[PDB]
């Protein structure tokens, strides 16, 4: 009758009950006919199948007449079809077990460990909601700072589902490359995790930034980092930038502003291996707003040429929309309007708008 | 077919500072001077032993006897709370007064109350769950002796003509199997003085039995001569020791006057077999322990009796039975595996109450 | 051909201690490290190193019914350049 899933690790339990609440004789076994464990009265006998270790039963369940089965450490190896056995009806219980691993930058490799015979589904989102599909293994080839957070793998059988939890932490100085599309005042955040064998190298570094004005082609801090203690050197009048003092690189912009934008280079040296490491960074910034008549929305900073505009409201359609930076409606209509960076597939910047008159 | 309670008659002596003459006389009566066994016609009745319910009385007559025999110094008992699920199960000890009493068994006879009858089956094989057919009805069963022990039933009656297996279902593995002997084997158990050093660092607990080699052989010889029966199809009898599990599982275990042995067997079912013997070629040292923290086979909780006698405890008794498991699978390379069982007593009296049913 | 270990799983638990095996690469190991934090926090990660000849690890101090993510490099030395360092990540959690 009823099918069982389980996590790979996990401890699940099979419930058998019958008409007698008391203790009663009753056992377990498998599809290959080998008797799963034996009772003697209270006390509890083990079974001959190579399960016996890790596999048990609760003795204190005998009272309500409940006959379970526990597998501790679910390995990949139990799925299979189990019969409660007493005298009157054997009910059959089938079992799959799944597992989730993650194998081999800017890409990586998940490997879904799966039972024979099974024909299962696996989606995938990330922690900025990105969803990918996939089957038995799934390959994230391009991937970017912010997409660094818990990802959340659900897999799905027939109808029957188990989810999944795999944090990913994406290497900073790696060719991966970092972006962060901020609303004007929202404060901008820059984290660089670096890997566990250069946290002891020590070193020092700085930040240069360039802003749309060619005036600003180097600018921004200077720090110095000893064990895993993050020093600063200067840091520059204009932002008020904070750096975490604890070993992960955390660098925090009080709110975005347009100024505050444009493409930017992190350097950092060691003198422990003197191997010259660079990290690229872009900042985007969006303002969106009525002002009197007019409404307008505009962005500010390194944006490719080919991703898309809008002014719309989700109810109706986009009312202007073009691949220029800048959008701006006039005498517009009232109504919960929205302003969309945006590229093919997916919204970068989403900004919702509501005008009064 | 009768749910019904049955008065038991045995024999006592009302005088004596034995337990079980004690208990006899509180409650018991004397036993019938003249039984009437009339003997039926050409009927036939589906004796079912497993689904026997005057088994189930027994047991519960019995475990009366040892609360009123065997004080122990600390009953530790699990004892849990109605909590759904951390249940709350903490266990309730309680402390007796230990005083070591004698120890021996008396034959009981259970007996039908007014308006019930008592069946007997007949047949020298019996077959177990089978009908047979020279049926005859009685008042009283014969002599039965309530010995609690494992992996070998100690006294009691022997088979008619030929050694018999009896198990619920065969290939299951999971039902004991029970063999009785049609010959009387012998173990003596002693320990007479000469060892009362109590400790080793900062011996008393040991003991020793002894089997008729020469005479256990035969009766082993017939068994496989039975198991094979079931089984002549390119499998092999071998027998083995015990799988694990508790103490009083895995060893031998029997009681003479509180000391509660328990014999190591496995210089006695280490041979493996075919056709032909592999054991030797008198005296089989069953090398024996005294133990203290025992598990209770009346129920889940350990025990804690006290200390042993000083000296000469003796064990003249006899093996009737034989308790046995089986051991199959999918990896079952045409073997066959017997290795010691028992543990559960209601299988201890169902082996002798299996001629009898109650009906109405 | 690859460096990374492979069939992570853990062996046997407790509500304090962790006990995993892997499975060695094709490459001779110079060391395996062990790498495992609770979920989500990875800025709280433990690591420690065993050498290149054992299959399993023990992993002490945890806190009962506890997510954690554990992941084992492995670090050839053999090829400077030829092979790189590789990682098997998997979760469990302690009762």
């Amino acid at each position: 009758k009823k099918v069982v899933l389980g996590k790979k690790g996990d401890t699940v339990e099979l419930t058998c009950t019958a008409s007698q609440k008391k203790s009663i004789q009753f056992h377990w076994k498998n599809s290959n006919q080998i008797k799963i464990l034996g009772n003697q009265g209270s006390f509890l006998t083990k079974g001959p199948s190579k399960l016996n270790d890790r596999a048990d039963s609760r003795r204190s369940l005998w009272d309500q007449g409940n006959f379970p089965l526990i597998i501790k450490n679910l390995k990949i190896e139990d799925s299979d079809t189990y019969i409660c056995e007493v005298e009157d009806q054997k009910e059959e219980v089938q079992l799959l077990v799944f597992g989730l691993t993650a194998n081999s930058g800017q890409s990586l490799t998940l490997t879904l460990e799966s039972p024979p015979g099974s024909s299962p589904s696996v989606q995938c989102r990330s922690p900025r909601g990105k969803n990918i599909q996939g089957g038995k293994t799934l390959s994230v080839s391009q991937l970017e700072l912010q997409d660094s957070g818990t990802w959340t793998c659900t897999v799905l059988q027939n109808q029957k589902k188990v989810e999944f939890k795999i944090d990913i932490v994406v290497l900073a100085f790696q060719k991966a490359s970092s972006i962060v599309y901020k609303k004007e005042g929202e404060q901008v955040e820059f984290s660089f995790p670096l890997a566990f064998t250069v946290e002891k190298l020590t070193g020092s570094g700085e930040l240069w930034w360039q802003a749309e004005r060619a005036s600003s082609s180097k600018s921004w801090i200077t720090f110095d980092l000893k064990n895993k203690e993050v020093s600063v050197k200067r840091v520059t009048q204009d932002p008020k930038l904070q750096m975490g003092k604890k070993l992960p690189l955390h660098l925090t912009l009080p709110q975005a502003l347009p100024q505050y934008a444009g493409s930017g280079n992190l350097t950092l040296a060691l003198e422990a291996k003197t191997g010259k490491l660079h990290q690229e960074v872009n900042l985007v910034v969006m303002r969106a707003t009525q002002l009197q008549k007019n409404l307008t929305c505009e962005v500010w900073g390194p944006t490719s040429p080919k991703l898309m505009l809008s002014l719309k409201l989700e109810n109706k359609e986009a009312k202007v929309s073009k691949r220029e930076k800048a959008v701006w409606v006039l005498n517009p209509e009232a109504g919960m309007w929205q302003c969309l960076l945006s590229d093919s597939g997916q919204v970068l910047l989403e900004s919702n708008i509501k005008v009064l008159p | 077919d009768a749910e019904t309670t049955l008065f038991c008659a045995s024999d006592a002596k009302a005088y004596e500072t034995e337990k079980h003459n004690v208990w006899a006389t509180h409650a018991c009566v004397p036993t019938d001077p003249n039984p009437q066994e009339i003997h039926l016609e050409n009927v036939t009745e589906e004796f079912n032993m497993w689904k026997n319910n005057m088994v189930e009385q027994m047991h519960t007559d019995i475990i009366s006897l040892w609360d009123q025999s065997l004080k122990p110094c600390v009953k530790l008992t699990p004892l849990c709370v109605t909590l759904n699920c951390l249940i709350n199960c903490n266990t309730s000890a309680i402390t007796q007064a230990c005083p070591k009493v004698s120890f021996e068994p008396i034959p009981i006879h259970y007996c039908a109350p007014a308006g019930f009858a008592i069946l007997k089956c007949k047949d020298k094989k019996f077959n177990g769950t089978g009908p047979c057919p020279s049926v005859s009805t009685v008042q009283c069963t014969h002599g039965i002796k309530p010995v609690v022990s494992t992996q070998l039933l100690l006294n009691g009656s022997l088979a008619e003509e030929e050694v018999m297996i009896r198990s619920e279902n065969i290939t299951n593995n999971a039902k004991n199997i029970l063999v009785q002997f049609n010959t009387p084997v012998q173990i003596n158990c002693t320990r007479p003085n000469n060892n009362t050093r109590k400790s080793i660092r900062i011996d008393i607990r040991q003991a020793h039995c002894n089997v008729s080699k020469a005479t256990w052989n035969e009766t082993l010889g017939k068994v496989v001569k039975q198991l094979r029966k079931h089984f002549g199809n390119n499998t092999i009898i071998r027998f083995a020791n015990s799988s694990g599990g508790d103490l009083e599982v895995t060893t031998h275990s029997f009681n003479c006057g509180g000391e509660f042995f328990y014999c190591n067997t496995s210089g006695l079912f280490n041979s493996t077999w075919i056709s032909n013997t592999s054991v030797q070629g008198d005296s089989i040292t069953l090398p024996c322990r005294i133990k203290q923290i025992i598990n209770m086979w009346q129920r889940i909780g350990q025990a804690m009796y006290a200390p042993p006698i000083q000296g000469v405890i003796r064990c003249v008794s006899n093996i009737t039975g034989l308790i046995l498991t089986r051991d199959g699978g999918s990896t079952n390379s045409t073997t066959e595996t017997f290795r010691p069982g028992g543990g559960d007593m209601r299988d201890n009296w169902r082996s002798e109450l299996y001629k009898y049913k109650v009906v109405k | 051909v690859s460096d990374v270990p492979r069939d992570l799983e853990v062996v046997a638990a407790t509500p304090t201690s962790l006990l995993i095996s892997w499975d060695a690469p094709a490459v001779t190991v110079h060391s395996y490290h062990i790498q495992y934090w609770p979920l989500g926090s990875y800025q709280r990660y433990q690591v420690f190193s065993v050498p290149g000849s054992k299959s399993t690890a023990t992993i002490s101090g945890l806190k009962p019914g506890v997510e954690y993510q554990i992941r084992v490099y492995a670090e050839t030395g053999g090829a400077d350049s030829d092979q790189s360092m590789g990682w098997i990540q998997i979760g469990y959690r302690t009762e």
